[PDB]
């Protein structure tokens, strides 16, 4: 699963780009709301996920730590066994 | 910025081949092989660097 | 190395993979991936240099 | 009042119990009369009435109906504040899961029920089917069916398959649990089988029941079945000017969660298809979970303004919300600013207010003064008389505002002495007067600057600020007992105007007869301030024992000294007032006076020398002109001649001799030196170029220049910036980094043209930028470190204890970098000091080391105390007064009550925008000392050293140790070890490129177990034509020799093998890989040759941070877990295995040294713990495993201060040690011993230790811990108070938390008496708090 390494990468870099978290993805996830889920579950754990590569400023060391961790790791390994939005009252009507 | 693709994806997407992708970038290295000898064109420029 | 990485084969499967990339959700089409496709870059209303 | 907070999950009843009325309709008023809608969110008869003592009716309007309710319409006649404390509640018409218990990631209900968040989320949203009773069917509980599934066991049997779906079947799920009973049966399963996997999660499990069943709270809670309303007042629809109202987004959101509801109750009555209903049971989940929490994972709805509304979980949580409000809020009344000026005519413990700002923070007071003198009938006529400004009103406002200080700030308050307090002297004008002297303090100048002034209102608070604020009591800077009031540009220019002298000055031989006949000469206009003169002083001495005894005699002196001697008070000496007195001399002058004379002597002598200063700086005229920027001649010859080097330079790199980076740096040199030269030319020139003559031919003396006199004296400027203005500019930067090859040769007189302006600009604008970048990160550390330690406070007055640590003068690379005295001052001796011949008990061992005692310990040449450090204190949530030291600030002994914490936090980080990111030659004269040494002689005469730790000490003739160095392994030291030694005698010179293999024995080379070609590289330099049968590594060489050792030893002349003396074991060095054996078989060497020679950081803000954060560094240098002989293991994995096999004990020490990194310690050898092995940076976790608590903490201290004193800095030790104190606070269980502690788990060492005091007096065994250090932000996530840990930390976790554990809060800290409102526990409220302690105790 190239989502653990690519949890593992972000926890190396001390930060993670939208590009790094698209890259590394499930090739066959299409609903957005799912890739909404998993970033939010990874920021949940760390590390905050901003939309570009930003040196001598200190940025928030681990306010994300906590056993929290592992168990979002799980959640995020548990998440390609499966699949469903679920994330739209609307979409789920729709269906 | 969303999100990666091959990019001889949008090269397919253009109406090209393959053949058409490895001939636009790549140069080719035409073998005039008599049968046997494995004649090749070779030019002095190719050596260089090897 | 790009090309025996592209998982598509010919112009149709490109645009469907693009439309899959750009569309979250809806199935493609023989219409819908022309549409997004052309209205994105080559579309004089939707991308303009000066 | 109350005296704890209690915080837990609220059942349907309790919510019923909290409400006045349900909530109906959705309507919120009618909007043409503005009265509040009959039963909706702005409810009269819900929420209170809306007029004071006023129905809603309109018929009772009075207060003497007060209580009775308006039958006609219900509202109760009350106060509208009455408004603000109802709450309403609404009955939902379906359950509804609350968000906070189910989307917090350890997923409160789904640890409970053990079921991962995914299947939860599929039974709410209404996709699939929980069973919550099986029985006799197959199916079993919790098993999620799908939605033909259900139809197809419903087929199978239609009843004994409960099988709801949504909020409805958690619910049932949850109510159905029986806690004691599972919690019995997973005891039944984890006693009869034990393994990893299953015991750790099972105890987990058996650990999250006990707690949830001790709690109170039951588990079907998390689930929402009554929901309560805000009081209306809190979330208001004020009416805006125009007709236009304004309200907060909760109405909103509560009229979302109504609308819902009501539509559902009314489906429900209709009996509607079930797929609508579901549809509406979603959408009011989802109208629930915005309420509660908006955005939290359903892209939260947004307002019609297209922002994002908010929610009650974004006012209690994010920087804006009522927590974290003290980031900056809580506006203050009694309050003023205004810009400050100077004035210098003020004493240093009164400062100047305008009476407009004065006469309208004292209002009240000023009422009360004029109704009880009688001058005002009532306290109308006051404020009219007040507003007129009658000539009596200022009268009563000098009455009023004689004795009442009134504090002052200043904006960014980087430590405490930013807010001191003042009497204020009423002033004409609208600027606030502050004294020169505290300028120092507060950092501000009168450029601009604005300060804010604070009154005092109650009796204590004016006490308090006469006591613990006052502006004379702070003159000791609270970080270092050095004095904060050192008088900083004017005057000291003016002192040290006055203290020089000439060479023929007017007046100059005369012989006077004291100071007053000195003041009356340079007055009377017969003498210069500065004319060499002799004068009768009578300077006085507190030898004795505190009498002043007198001594008066004629002193060659100048008659501004005599003058400056005036001021001066008792028995100070006079060698003080007799130098050039500088910026140093004058606060050394200040120092000297506090600690022999006190306090009220050295306040008034500051005033005095701040007077005596001003004036005579004025009467020196001291003006800067364009003439005083003396350029030097020689300036042109130095740059044409630099200019000819760097064009020789040029020419060569054309012609091929150099790179174009040598040549870059080249240049770079050369115009260095000739910057270097231009300057001391100049300050050569400029320095001593006054040169005069007395009654004869002439004589240099050191010079007047204006410019020279405000460098010197420190009143302004230094070497650099003079340089700059006379000298030339120097080298710049550029963006990159680079410098510029190219200086700029020009200074300031003489103007820079175009192209180097350009230059200057971009160094000026990176330092711009930078400054700012640095104030940012200050303050953030500044915060974690306040935030780790602000709940320390020293609580006892001797903790009895005999521990403490060695201090010792530091001496690092060269010589001393700070003497014992600083280090060891004003701290409590552990045990005592002894003699060298320790010839009696010299100091007691609990002497506080003040100067007396320090100077007597400087007397007999003592170079380490063990001292008493706050590290190794012993009382529990404190620190005893004995353990800390002295109040630096104040001089005497930390008192009980101190927020030691708070104030090391600030000592520590104010400084912070300060800091910006071959062989062994003695130089001094003493005697060698060789520590750790074990050495051979070997046949040359020199000496190698065959230890690890060997390092080389100069002790004089008194003993103590002049200098260190570090003594190499293979060292050649042309010394031997306690011989003499004299400065210019290389002690030892080693070569960097070959660690060798020293032998012990002079004798045949061998080559044992040595096979060429498998074993051997056959190696042959025909340079030299050496035929070397090398070593390879184990990566090369084939299979035949791969794991054969290839054995240099040395035998006897005769061919029997060496015993090398102490094993069994011939001396056949093992060779390992690229080993330089150059010598073959056959040939006899010298008792110690190379015969196999083994071939070859931040400093700013940051370099802090780390430090206290505690990271592990990139390369670790490996250290040995347990001493004993070491072996080498498998091999080819990449981690050749080491392993350690004690002399007696077990050998189960196992590694997997990463072959990537090298080893200085060889196959064969005995290492101790806590010895290096690899080398690089130490981790600090690693030190204190194996060292112990002191090793670290010696570490992080000699870290830190090196950091610091790298910039001059001070700062004491005491801060950084209660900062460390509050890292390792936390301890790792090894064995249970007796007590009921788990094999493995982090506890508070505290707790440990009291647990252990108790076992050991009952008769049990005590438990085995082991300490574990932490960073300053994962020390502070540990606070056991959710009030404080939720004021900085994320507000929904920790409150999430607390709820379900139903934790209490007893208010113990200071943030949270802060919060709550109380007196902090710290200071002059701690006698309150120990009060109410012992009442409760009762
Ligand atoms: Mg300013
Ligand atoms: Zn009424
Ligand atoms: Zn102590």
């Amino acid at each position: 699963s190239q989502l653990k390494l690519l949890v593992t990468r972000g926890k190396e870099q001390g930060y993670l780009t939208y590009a790094e978290v698209n890259d590394h993805l499930p090739e066959d996830i299409v609903d957005s709301d799912q890739i909404e889920d998993i970033i939010q579950m990874i920021n949940d754990m760390g590390i905050q996920v901003m939309e570009e590569a930003p040196d001598d400023l200190m940025l928030a060391e681990n306010t994300a730590d906590e056993d929290a961790a592992e168990a979002a790791a799980q959640v995020l390994s548990s998440v390609e066994s499966e699949i469903g939005r679920t994330t739209d009252p609307v979409r789920m009507y729709m269906r | 910025r969303r999100r990666k693709l091959p990019a001889t994806i949008i090269l397919r997407a253009l109406n090209y081949t393959t053949e058409q992708i490895l001939d636009l970038f790549f140069e080719k290295v035409i073998f005039e092989i008599r049968d046997n000898k494995l004649q090749m064109e070779l030019v002095p420029e190719r050596l260089r660097g090897e | 190395e790009t090309l025996r990485v592209d998982p598509t084969n010919d112009r149709l499967s490109a645009l469907v993979e693009i439309y899959r990339m750009m569309r979250p959700g809806e199935p493609p089409t023989r219409e819908a991936a022309e549409s997004l496709f052309e209205n994105l870059f080559f579309s004089e209303d939707r991308y303009d240099l000066s | 009042e109350f005296d704890a907070i209690k915080i837990a999950l609220a059942s349907p009843d309790m919510i019923r119990s909290w409400s006045f009325g349900e909530v109906k309709k959705p309507e919120t008023i009618n909007y043409r009369t503005f009265k509040p809608e009959r039963d909706g969110l702005f409810c009269a008869r819900i929420f209170g009435p809306v007029k004071d003592y006023e129905c809603l009716c309109g018929k009772y309007k009075r207060l003497k109906h007060r209580g009775v309710i308006c039958e006609k319409c219900g509202v109760e006649v009350t106060q509208t504040k009455v408004r603000r404390e109802r709450m309403g509640h609404i009955e939902l018409a379906s359950p509804t899961a609350h968000i906070w218990f189910l989307k917090s990631l350890p997923s409160r209900i789904g640890l409970l029920l053990d079921m991962p968040l995914r299947d939860i989320e599929r039974v709410l949203y209404f996709e699939s089917y929980v069973v919550i009773e099986g029985g006799m069917t197959n199916l079993e509980r919790q098993q999620i069916l799908t939605e033909e599934q259900y139809l197809d066991a419903l087929e199978e049997f239609g009843d004994e398959f409960d099988a709801k779906m949504g909020a409805e079947a958690i619910q049932a799920l949850l109510k159905s649990m029986d806690l004691e009973q599972e919690c019995e049966q997973l005891r039944e399963e984890l006693n009869e089988t034990n393994s990893e996997t299953k015991r750790k999660k099972l105890t987990k499990r058996i650990k999250l029941l006990e707690a949830f069943v001790q709690s109170g709270n039951k588990p079907e809670w998390m689930i929402l079945t009554v929901l309560p309303v805000l009081p209306p007042d809190l979330r208001p629809l004020v009416p805006l000017d125009g007709g236009r109202f304004a309200t907060s987004d909760l109405n909103d959101l509560y009229r979302r969660v109504i609308n819902r509801n009501n539509r559902l109750k009314r489906l429900l009555d209709l009996a509607a298809p079930d797929i609508i209903v579901r549809n509406e049971k979603r959408m009011l989940q989802e109208a629930v979970d915005a309420l509660l929490d908006n955005g939290r994972r359903g892209r939260a709805i947004t307002g019609s303004n297209k922002r994002p509304l908010k929610s009650l979980a974004d006012m209690i949580k994010g920087k804006q919300g009522r927590f974290r409000q003290n980031l900056l809020g809580k506006r203050v009344d009694y309050s003023g600013r205004s810009v400050i000026t100077v004035g210098p005519y003020l004493r240093l413990h009164q400062c100047g207010l305008p009476k407009k700002m004065a006469l309208e923070l004292f209002k009240p007071f000023i009422y009360g003064k004029l109704e009880l003198r009688g001058l005002a009938t009532t306290i109308k006529a006051a404020k009219k008389m007040v507003e007129r400004e009658e000539a009596v009103v200022w009268d009563i406002l000098d009455e009023v505002i004689r004795e009442h200080p009134v504090l002052l700030n200043r904006a960014p308050t980087l430590h405490r002495l930013g807010i001191q307090a003042f009497e204020p002297v009423l002033i004409e004008g609208k600027a606030i007067q502050l004294h020169p002297l505290v300028c120092a303090a507060y950092n501000a100048d009168f450029d601009g600057d604005q300060m804010a002034v604070h009154v005092p209102l109650t009796l204590e608070a004016q006490l308090e600020a006469r006591a613990l604020m006052m502006s004379t009591n702070n003159i000791l800077s609270p970080a270092n007992g050095e004095p904060i009031i050192v008088p900083s540009q004017d005057v000291v220019l003016g002192l040290y105007y006055m203290t020089r002298d000439c060479v023929n000055a007017k007046g100059e031989g005369m012989v006077l007869t004291g100071p007053k006949e000195a003041e009356r000469l340079y007055r009377s206009g017969l003498a210069s301030l500065h004319a060499r003169v002799k004068v009768r002083i009578t300077e006085y001495e507190k030898d004795a024992n505190g009498e002043l005894v007198a001594k008066t005699s004629l002193k060659d002196t100048t008659v501004g000294r005599a003058i400056l001697w005036m001021i001066v008070p008792k028995g100070l000496p006079y060698s003080i007032v007799n130098q050039a007195l500088g910026k140093k001399a004058i606060s050394k002058m200040l120092n000297t006076c506090y600690r022999i004379l006190g306090l009220k002597p050295t306040v008034i002598f500051a005033d005095q020398i701040m007077y005596t200063g001003f004036a005579y700086a004025a009467r020196s005229g001291a003006s800067v002109g364009i003439d005083d920027m003396v350029i030097p001649e020689k300036k042109h010859e130095i740059i044409s001649e630099a200019e000819a080097e760097v064009a020789e330079i040029q020419e060569q790199f054309q012609s091929g001799l150099v790179t174009a980076g040598e040549r870059y740096n080249k240049v770079i040199d050369i115009w260095a030196a000739a910057n270097d030269r231009v300057s001391k030319a100049m300050m050569d020139n400029l320095q001593t170029e006054t040169v005069i003559n007395r009654d004869g031919q002439e004589e240099k003396q050191v010079s007047f220049n204006s410019i020279y006199m405000m460098a010197d004296s420190g009143a302004r400027g230094s070497a650099a910036q003079i340089r700059q203005l006379a000298g030339m500019r120097g080298l710049m930067a550029k963006p990159d980094g680079s410098i510029i090859e190219t200086p700029i040769t020009a200074n300031f007189r003489e103007g820079l043209n175009v192209l180097q302006y350009f230059i200057s600009t971009h160094g000026a604008r990176k330092g711009l930028a930078d400054t700012a970048l640095k104030t940012a990160n200050s303050g953030y550390l500044t915060r974690r470190l306040v935030d780790v330690a602000q709940d320390l406070v020293v609580t006892e007055d001797d903790c009895g204890t005999h521990e403490g640590i060695m201090m010792t003068p530091v001496i690092e690379g060269g010589d001393v970098k700070e003497p014992l005295r600083d280090r060891v001052l004003g701290r409590v001796t552990a045990e005592d000091v002894l003699k060298p011949g320790t010839a009696d008990i010299l100091v007691p061992r609990n002497t506080l080391l003040h100067e007396q005692w320090c100077d007597l310990l400087e007397e007999n040449s003592v170079d380490a105390v063990k001292v008493r450090s706050v590290v190794s204190c012993d009382t529990d949530f404190g620190v005893c007064a004995h353990c800390y030291g002295r109040d630096l600030a104040r001089g005497h002994i930390i008192n009980k009550g101190e927020a030691i914490g708070v104030i090391a936090a600030q000592s520590i980080g104010e400084p912070g925008t300060q800091l910006t990111m071959s062989s062994i030659q003695v130089k001094n004269k003493g005697s060698i000392k060789l520590s750790n040494v074990k050495s051979v002689v070997n046949s040359s005469g020199k000496l190698v050293i065959t230890s690890r730790n060997t390092e080389l000490k100069l002790i004089d003739e008194f003993g103590r140790t002049k200098e260190s160095y570090k003594v190499p392994y293979g060292a050649v030291l042309a010394k031997g070890d306690g011989e003499q030694v004299a400065g210019g005698e290389t002690v030892a010179n080693w070569d960097p490129h070959t660690m060798p293999v020293i032998t012990e024995v002079s004798g045949f080379v061998r080559f044992t177990d040595m096979i060429d070609g498998q074993t051997i590289t056959r190696q042959t330099d025909e340079l030299t034509g050496l035929s070397s049968l090398v070593v390879l590594d184990s990566a090369e060489r084939t299979a035949g020799g791969k794991d054969l050792r290839p054995a240099l030893k040395i035998v006897d002349a005769q061919g029997n093998d060496v015993l090398i003396p102490g094993t069994d074991m011939p001396a056949q060095y093992f060779l390992p890989g690229k080993a330089i054996v150059q010598l073959e078989d056959g040939v006899q060497i010298s008792s110690g040759d190379t015969l196999a020679r083994i071939p070859q950081i931040t400093g700013g803000l940051p370099r802090v941070a780390d430090l206290f954060e505690a990271r592990r560094p990139k390369e670790p240098a490996i250290l040995a877990e347990i001493s004993g002989i070491v072996s080498f293991g498998k091999e080819t994995k990449g981690k050749r295995r080491l392993v350690i096999t004690p002399v007696d004990g077990s050998d189960p020490y196992e590694e997997m040294i990463p072959k990537w990194r090298q080893l200085n310690v060889f196959e064969g050898e005995r290492v101790e713990r806590g010895d290096v092995i690899s080398d690089g940076p130490e981790a600090p976790h690693d030190i204190l495993r194996l060292r112990g608590v002191h090793a670290v903490t010696r570490y992080i201290v000699n870290e830190v201060q090196d950091v610091y004193r790298l910039q001059g800095v001070k700062i004491n030790d005491k801060h950084i040690e209660v900062i460390v104190r509050q890292m390792l606070r936390k301890a790792t269980i090894v064995n249970a011993g007796s007590s009921d502690f788990l094999e493995g788990e982090q506890v508070e060492y505290s707790r440990v230790k009291i647990a252990n005091r108790e076992l050991e007096a009952n008769g049990k065994v005590g438990a085995t811990y082991s300490r574990d250090l932490l960073g300053i932000t994962k020390a502070s996530l540990a606070t056991e108070s959710f009030i404080s840990a939720a004021s900085f930390q994320e507000t929904t976790r920790v409150l999430t938390e607390a709820a379900v554990a139903g934790k209490r809060d007893e208010l113990r800290g200071l943030k949270e008496n802060v919060i709550v409102g109380r007196l902090i526990p710290a200071g002059t409220g701690y006698a309150y708090h120990q009060d109410r302690m012992r009442r409760r105790a009762a």
